[PDB]
């Protein structure tokens, strides 16, 4: 059932996909950008939810199921939506290249402890959990003082954005633990299937709370 | 009833698990369904609460 | 809170039957307890959704 | 496990039962009778909890086990808080005895059933169900008429304590159904844990709810 799985990742990931791509066509000028990081953090999740759907990149790893596209996936793909965040709250280059160094760290982390047989993967889960804190604070924190300068409605959505992500980012450390990576107390199965249901709203729900809001920010 | 909905799929594909491994008699690969089965709820419910926040 | 914890606490209890019935080696009675379990906790689920509205 | 939480329900409708009675103590000639009302629904239940946690009442019927004292305890303590509720609506005797009618048929019903070996138990189920249709037809439409004609406070609080009883008190069937009684699906531990929690709810949460509306009320 895991294929089946993948699937319907792939496909929630592509209606997503060209539901942004659709949204954005008339976008003006300053709203582009953000269309198209939506467009590309969706794609690239329906890309690595396709191979996996195809079987390929499985990595039966000491007694365990782990799979190569799933990190690769958000190796790339939270980055843009750290983008997204970034661009919401006015970010200049050393801000967003300082959050972006963070997050990377956080999903090399999960990746190559994902991949490391024995209690060594651990420390490198340690790695990403104490460089997602780094994250979380910079988000909550210097980025959400710095959407404070720009409109109501901007700011408005940088909360509830920034909402979603802290909140449910802040769950796959722990499926990360408690599934095959970790202790493996949950089967392959049921880690994919929550993972689905994360990276769905993680990426699609988070694109479409920015679609709604849209009209209101021309509004303004 | 969205979040109903999907609980009730979760549950569905946990049951799914637990009935695959009762059929090999194992009792030991049952346990390991189930264990994934519970916590897989749990987690679901951790999820649902976030978003609904 | 609340739902959270109770949600832990019928999850465990619901862990100490699949645990007890696994230890008498009989999968088909493992798998009734984890039935239960899943059951249990989508019940659960009614019952706080329930009570929040 | 089964006598640990039936202790439990027998202490937290203790404590309800001991709450009920002193938020009472001053109370006036006119708020009496609720306050009374409130310590025989979770008195009578604490006694029906202490006699299944001391294993009187345990009836091995047909492969199953049912508990004589829960039904018991229905049939004596849900008129009692439809007693409640009417009295906050405002009904004349009559229309006391309509609802008492059909909340009877509902709790005799399920304890008839959950004696009942064989199919025959589902057609006691449907008396039941039927007659419980018939009682949530009374509270949101008569009644509700009735507790308009009452202060807006009153109102007030008899919306609340009939949707938490209109909504919880429907899930009972489905235990029923899905317990010992029916199809046997949740075991004895499982299907006693989710009413202990249903009783503590309906009960002293019910009776909390209207403790916390009684200085608003005394104010209108
Ligand atoms: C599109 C998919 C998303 C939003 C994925 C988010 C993933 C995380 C926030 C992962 C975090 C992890 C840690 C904090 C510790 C190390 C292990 C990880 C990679 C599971
Ligand atoms: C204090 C305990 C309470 C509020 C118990 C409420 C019980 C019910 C609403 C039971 C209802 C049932 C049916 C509608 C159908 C037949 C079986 C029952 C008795 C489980
Ligand atoms: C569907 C997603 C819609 C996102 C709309 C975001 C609107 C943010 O607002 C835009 O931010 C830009 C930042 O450089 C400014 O240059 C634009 O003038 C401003 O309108
Ligand atoms: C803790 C529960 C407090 C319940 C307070 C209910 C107050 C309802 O209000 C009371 O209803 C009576 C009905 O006969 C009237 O006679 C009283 O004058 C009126 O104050």
């Amino acid at each position: 059932g895991l294929t089946t799985l993948f699937w319907l990742g792939a496909i929630g990931m592509l209606v997503g996909t060209l539901a942004f791509a659709w949204a954005g066509r008339d976008a003006g000028s300053g709203e582009r950008r953000y269309y198209v990081t939506l467009v590309g953090i969706s794609g690239i999740a329906a890309v690595a939810y396709v191979v996996m759907a195809l079987g390929v990149g499985w990595v039966p790893v000491a007694e365990r199921t782990v799979f190569a596209p799933r990190y690769i996936d958000w190796i790339l793909t939270t980055p843009l939506i750290v983008y997204f965040l970034g661009l919401l709250a006015g970010l200049d280059s050393r801000e967003f290249g300082i959050v972006i160094t963070l997050n990377t760290v956080v999903m090399l982390a999960g990746f190559a402890g994902a991949m490391v047989p024995g209690i060594e993967r651990y420390a490198l889960f340690g790695m990403g959990a104490v460089a997602f804190l780094g994250l979380v604070y910079y988000l909550v924190g210097p980025m959400t003082e710095s959407a404070s300068q720009r409109s109501s409605g901007i700011k408005s959505l940088y909360v509830r954005l920034r909402n979603l992500t802290v909140i449910l980012w802040a769950i796959y450390p722990f499926i990360w633990l408690l599934g095959p990576p970790g202790v493996a107390l949950l089967t392959p199965t049921v880690d994919v299937a929550l993972i689905v249901y994360l990276d769905l709203v993680t990426k699609v729900g988070f694109g479409f709370i920015a679609l709604d809001a849209a009209a209101t920010l021309r509004a303004e | 009833i969205f979040v109903g909905a999907l609980t009730v799929l979760f549950g569905a594909i946990a049951y799914g698990e637990v009935t695959a491994a009762a059929a090999t008699g194992d009792a030991a690969a049952v346990q390991e369904a189930a264990v994934s089965a519970i916590l897989g709820l749990i987690i679901l419910l951790g999820i649902n609460l976030g978003l609904v926040a």
